[PDB]
């Protein structure tokens, strides 16, 4: 994260870190959202360019963190995988379109740390996700472009309008995308970055005081790059593939 | 980088 | 879940974290 800051303790208690068991290192963020279930971006898991096809013994998910490298005795907890499940439309060809995959775990033990957050229903995504509403971003990632944190980083950025989005690359852009950051003029700054992707970007319902996971950490141009913004899986857009997904497996 | 985690989670 | 994004150390508590009133601010 760019121009964030030192979450407080508990603060993104569904935070969840992909690490690789060998060698150790982290791939990624991911969210939790129910006691045996992590969502993340699929590209944290599938992204042949990159000769990247992870199967479920690499990996193994710590949940409960606040410290990037630290082994954080008698708070984390660590999960292997029982089975990945990538969006049988994920787009790794072209644009990334539908970003996205959910890992199922043994269940984890809730604590003050450890902690779900909540889907959107049509509802709140409709009213929350309006260009100018903020949300927040959470992750272990790069601090800079161009170095990497001690603690989890935390920044809220703007949602943008879609045509300004759209004109910011060259990219192709989806209805199963969406962007955020500040603009050039705006002053402020902000962005994910490198280690960042597949951690969640959630907004508090001011409707019911419950965080919503809206969107997923999916793709930029470099990081915080004026008049550039991260994009977002649409966590809404793709629920029902979500749902399928957890009656069926879970 | 990393603090080595324990060998249990590693099996 | 019935309790999902509620955080045992902010909301649970009746506690606000250092910048959701910024989120809050936004909703307009
Ligand atoms: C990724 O790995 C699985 C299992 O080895 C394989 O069956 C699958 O076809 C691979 N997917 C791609 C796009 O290469
Ligand atoms: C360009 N990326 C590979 S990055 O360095 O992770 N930057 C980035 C910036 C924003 C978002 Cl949403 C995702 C990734
Ligand atoms: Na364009
Ligand atoms: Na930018």
């Amino acid at each position: 994260i760019v121009e964030g800051s030192d979450a407080e303790i508990g603060m993104s208690p569904w935070q969840v870190m992909l690490f690789r068991k060998s060698p150790q290192e982290l791939l990624c963020g991911a969210s939790l959202i129910s006691d045996r279930w992590v969502l993340t971006a699929a590209h944290c898991l599938l992204y042949p360019p990159w000769d990247k096809n992870f199967t479920e013994n690499d990996l193994l998910v710590r949940i409960g963190k606040h410290s990037r490298t630290r082994y954080e005795r008698n708070i984390e907890k660590i999960s292997m995988l029982e089975k990945i499940y990538i969006h049988p439309r994920y787009n790794w060809r072209e644009n990334l379109d539908r970003d996205i995959a959910l890992m199922k775990l043994k269940p984890v033990a809730f604590s003050d740390y450890i902690h779900p957050v909540c889907l959107p229903d049509r509802e709140t995504a409709a009213s929350l996700l309006q260009a100018g509403y903020k949300g927040r971003v959470t992750g272990w990632g790069n601090l800079k472009e161009t170095g990497q944190p001690s603690v989890l980083q935390v920044v809220n950025l703007p949602i943008v309008e879609r045509p300004v989005c759209k004109d910011s690359t060259r990219i192709r852009i989806t209805d199963n995308m969406f962007c955020a950051g500040y603009k050039p003029d705006e002053g402020k700054r902000g962005d994910a970055c490198e280690g960042d992707s597949g951690g969640p970007f959630v907004m508090k319902s001011p409707f019911n005081n419950r965080w919503y996971q809206m969107g997923i950490v999916s793709w930029g141009e470099g990081c915080d790059r004026d008049g550039k913004y991260g994009f977002y899986t649409h966590v809404f857009r793709l629920k029902k593939w979500i749902q399928k997904v957890i009656d069926q497996f879970g | 980088d990393f603090e080595e985690i324990p060998e249990e989670y590693l099996q | 879940e019935a309790d999902c994004g509620l955080r045992p150390l902010f909301e649970k508590k009746s506690l606000e974290d250092k910048t959701e009133r910024e989120l809050l601010e936004s909703y307009i």
